């Protein structure tokens, strides 16, 4: 495929507009067709629109046109999805693709999620999980980490900086009163977990918030 | 009328086209350009490398990019479109 | 638009079977001109981009596998795996990128069968930081289990609790096929410190009997 | 910055009044002097001089070239002449760098560069994918007039495990 980067995951308020972005990597856009393509939540994809950045010809479809507005940029080798007066129903993640001749969607981004909603900011609790005090041992030991409370997405969860990658079971998070709840397990042997320390690394960009709570047992 | 115009905007060139460029007035030459965003003409196309060599010809950006001014005898009809 | 149907929805097949799953277009799809059916086949693993596959309906895109087959013409097209691995997880959706707009397919989600497992309950109390803070969430981990299909039930003193529950699934693993699952009771530190013996009841297909897991206040 | 130039150009004699001048803003003026190619030679050292315009070389995409050891443009400094050449010494991009470069020499005609021949990979040598289509660069129609008709459309590449996004027009 061909590199391309999309900008942060975007939180807007109802009836706002935002401009993302999509930066090609090795190779002019001069040459590629740049489509956008919409994903919502549990639905399938759903192809917004295309550019042709050598003339600037844009190609929407019928339910985005008006809302949905792509342009291309030659001299940074960037594209441009603008979205006017969003509602709801337009919270979903939106990729950028590239396409020859054929049309077909052969490199794709990593997707940017947009999120449309009137709830404010919120900063994390990270609160760590240890077993109960009286648990029979069996060279197996699950310790847990709980990020309550906070919004929007997304939440970096990582066990000792990222080093501790097997055994580690993230779940997704889960909206209540418009605030994200998440959980995290990571399952090692009995006999390492208090000689050796394990701590829980939770990053919310959103409001610069970067916690790191080292599990202690009792 | 516009003939006219055009023979003038020759005879304006010409003035432009006495050397390389119009010595001590070349910056009328590159007032002209800026005026109408253009470098030099198809007729003396073959000239029109000078006011590059010298930087007369006015370069947004002559650090890096591929490419070709426009005609300003184009940018003169355009101007009576 | 050309209506893109995807047959079937959900997909289970064991590790080195032959699994084949079609898709259907309201439209013919064959341009006379060039002989070629305008289809591709995309693949989105569990949280990440689509990855185009086989475009062209048959020509496969250079560097996928050539287990990877993608067959059938006019209307009715098929994608096939010749022997599905455990990293084929994914859903699987098709393109026509014959006439605008681009219409997507519905998505086939495939499932690996592997062999049944039991979960592996881990019941937590509330942190001592939630404590002091206001709150008290009592988490219960259900690792590495499967079918996905599980139910979870919550007691306190012996008697059920359904309101104030979170949960939370993961996919599918993409090493031992398992699934895992997070319940989050949370209530106030007055209602918590006001019973005892709190019990988390697993009710799957592999036990008839419920797997528990409870704590008291010591 | 990437694949582009300052000045390492110019160094055209006028000679006939042949249309050489033609691509210098090209919106109008261009046409080909007479259309009814042949192959290309290997690929050594340029001469400054002689060479006018940009030097187009073609490893997968298109890729302009300076002059080799760096050359200067700006004005108002005390020196005296300019002739430094540039390199074009290269096998193919999968054992080396680059198909074959093509540029347009003093008088108005056009030096192809290319590689012993031994599917692009393996004998093309120049920006000719096949004898029916090219390369498309903003300076085709200069060194090719007689492709105005071809038509242009995106294509894709490999060479070595890196894609490259090519324009290329075709006969119909
Ligand atoms: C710039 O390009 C033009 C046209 O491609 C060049 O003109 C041509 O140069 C070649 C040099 O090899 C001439 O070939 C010569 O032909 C004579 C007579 O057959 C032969 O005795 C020589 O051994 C040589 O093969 C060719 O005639 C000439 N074309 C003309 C005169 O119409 C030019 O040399 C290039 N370089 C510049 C202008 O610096
Ligand atoms: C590369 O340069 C050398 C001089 O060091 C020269 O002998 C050789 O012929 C050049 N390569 C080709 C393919 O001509
Ligand atoms: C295109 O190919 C046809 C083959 O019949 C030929 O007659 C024609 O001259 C070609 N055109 C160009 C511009 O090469």
């Amino acid at each position: 495929e061909v590199q391309l980067q999309q900008s942060g995951a975007e939180l807007v308020k109802p009836g706002a507009s935002v401009k993302l972005s999509c930066t090609a990597s090795g190779f002019n856009i001069k040459d590629t067709y740049i489509h956008w393509v919409n994903q919502r939540p549990e639905q399938g994809l759903e192809w917004i629109g295309r550019i042709d950045p050598a003339n600037g010809h844009t190609q929407y479809d019928p339910k985005f046109q008006g809302k949905a507005t792509i342009t291309a940029d030659t001299s940074s080798n960037t594209a441009y999805l603008q979205l006017s007066s969003l509602t709801s129903e337009d919270t979903a993640v939106y990729y950028c693709a590239t396409s020859d001749y054929s049309y077909a969607l052969d490199s794709w981004g990593q997707g940017t999620s947009v999120t449309v909603s009137s709830a404010k900011t919120t900063a994390p609790s990270v609160y760590p999980l240890a077993p109960v005090c009286g648990d029979t041992t069996g060279s197996s030991v699950t310790l847990g980490c709980l990020v309550k409370g906070y919004f929007p997405e997304p939440v970096t969860l990582t066990w000792n900086s990222g080093s501790l990658s097997s055994g580690v079971h993230t779940f997704p998070a889960v909206l209540q009163s418009d605030l994200y709840t998440l959980s995290s397990s990571v399952t090692v042997t009995s006999s390492t977990w208090p000689s050796q320390s394990i701590t829980c690394n939770v990053a919310h960009p959103a409001s610069s918030t970067k916690v790191d709570k080292k599990i202690e047992p009792r | 009328i516009a003939k006219d115009v055009k023979q003038f905007y020759d005879q304006a060139l010409q003035q432009a086209v006495v050397d390389d460029d119009a010595n001590n007035a070349k910056a009328v030459v590159k007032t002209f350009h800026e005026t109408l965003n253009c470098c030099g003409s198809s007729t003396l196309s073959a000239l029109t490398t000078s006011m590059l060599k010298n930087n007369l010809c006015p370069s947004g950006s002559s650090i890096i990019s591929n490419l070709f001014k426009e005609d300003c005898h184009q940018k003169i009809d355009e101007l009576f479109s | 638009d050309i209506v893109m149907t995807q047959s079937p929805s959900s997909l289970a097949m064991s590790v080195g079977q032959k699994v084949t799953m079609s898709c259907k277009s309201s439209q013919s799809l064959l341009n006379s001109n060039n002989q070629k059916n305008y289809l591709a086949w995309y693949q989105q693993k569990p949280g990440q981009s689509p990855k185009l596959l086989v475009y062209f309906a048959s020509t496969r895109e250079s560097g996928v596998p050539d287990r990877f087959i993608g067959s059938g013409s006019g209307t009715d097209f098929t994608l096939t795996i010749s022997s599905v691995q455990a990293e084929d997880l994914a859903d699987y959706f098709c393109q026509q990128h014959y006439s605008t707009p681009y219409t997507f397919g519905g998505g086939t989600k495939l499932e690996i069968r592997r062999a049944d497992a039991a979960p592996t309950v881990s019941i937590f109390p509330p942190s001592s930081e939630q404590l002091t803070s206001g709150g008290a969430s009592v988490v219960c981990f259900l690792n590495n289990f499967y079918p996905k299909d599980i139910n979870v039930k919550w007691k306190i003193d012996g008697s059920e609790r359904q309101n104030g529950v979170l949960n939370s699934w993961t996919d599918q693993d993409s090493k031992d096929s398992t699934y895992s699952m997070s319940s989050t009771l949370t209530l106030t530190k007055d209602e918590y410190e006001r019973h005892n013996s709190y019990t988390c009841e697993a009710t799957h297909k592999t036990s008839t009997s419920p797997i528990v897991k409870s704590f008291n206040r010591n | 910055g990437s694949w582009h130039i300052n000045r390492t150009a110019l160094n055209c004699n006028d000679s006939l009044h042949t249309g050489f001048i033609a691509s210098l803003f090209y919106t109008h003026s261009f046409n080909s002097s007479g259309c009814p190619h042949y192959p290309p030679r290997q690929c050594g050292v340029v001469s400054a001089k002689t060479v006018c315009g940009p030097v187009y070389c073609f490893t997968p995409s298109p890729v302009v070239v300076g002059t080799t050891d760096r050359l200067g443009a700006p004005t108002y400094t005390w020196g005296e002449n300019e002739t430094d050449v540039f390199l074009l010494n290269s096998t193919r991009p999968p054992l080396g760098s680059w198909f074959g470069c093509t540029w347009m020499n003093s008088s108005g005609y056009t030096k192809t560069c290319g590689a012993p021949p031994c599917t692009y990979l393996k004998c093309g040598s120049g920006p000719w994918l096949t004898p029916r289509c090219l390369i498309d660069y903003p300076y085709r129609l200069w060194h090719y007039p007689c492709t105005v008709n071809y038509t242009i459309f995106k294509i894709r590449m490999y060479v070595g495990g890196v894609e490259h996004r090519l324009t290329a027009a075709c006969n119909f």
